[PDB]
């Protein structure tokens, strides 16, 4: 039963690699969306006051 | 706030905790295990070995040897019997 358990640590560092890497990635990827956030409120901001 | 990292912590300590203590007791003793009978020594000889090997071996494990012993005992007893009375 300890052995059939152990079988499964064979090949999860191979995927986590790129599961770790990719967490990080996409997290810190939305600094654009960010940025592309106070574009997007000026925007609105203009299309509303000359809808005004 | 971020992502911490359990699936690869297992280094320090080794899956389990009762089962623990029983890996170091039983994968040792496997080592300078016998694979089959290995240096059985039923073979030996010391002017007794031979009568061991015959009769006070686990295979017959009988009661003849004690009457054997008696009747020994008592062919042994006879002369000083005679000798006494």
């Amino acid at each position: 039963d300890r052995i059939d358990s152990v079988s499964q640590l064979q090949n999860v560092a191979e995927t986590t690699k790129v599961l770790f890497d990719v967490s990080k990635e996409t997290v810190e990827l939305e600094s654009e969306a960010f940025e592309l956030k106070q574009k997007v409120e000026l925007a609105h901001e203009a299309k509303a006051v000359l809808d005004s | 706030v971020s992502t911490l990292i359990p699936p690869k912590v297992v280094s320090s300590k080794n899956i389990g905790s009762a089962p623990n203590a029983k890996r170091i007791a039983n994968v040792v003793h496997f080592y300078k295990s016998l694979p089959q009978g290995p240096a059985p020594a039923i073979k030996a000889n010391t002017r007794l070995a031979r009568y061991k090997a015959k009769y006070f071996d686990g295979d017959n494990a009988s009661g003849k040897p004690l009457w054997h012993f008696a009747l020994g005992i008592i062919a042994f007893g006879y002369s000083m019997e005679y000798y006494f009375h």
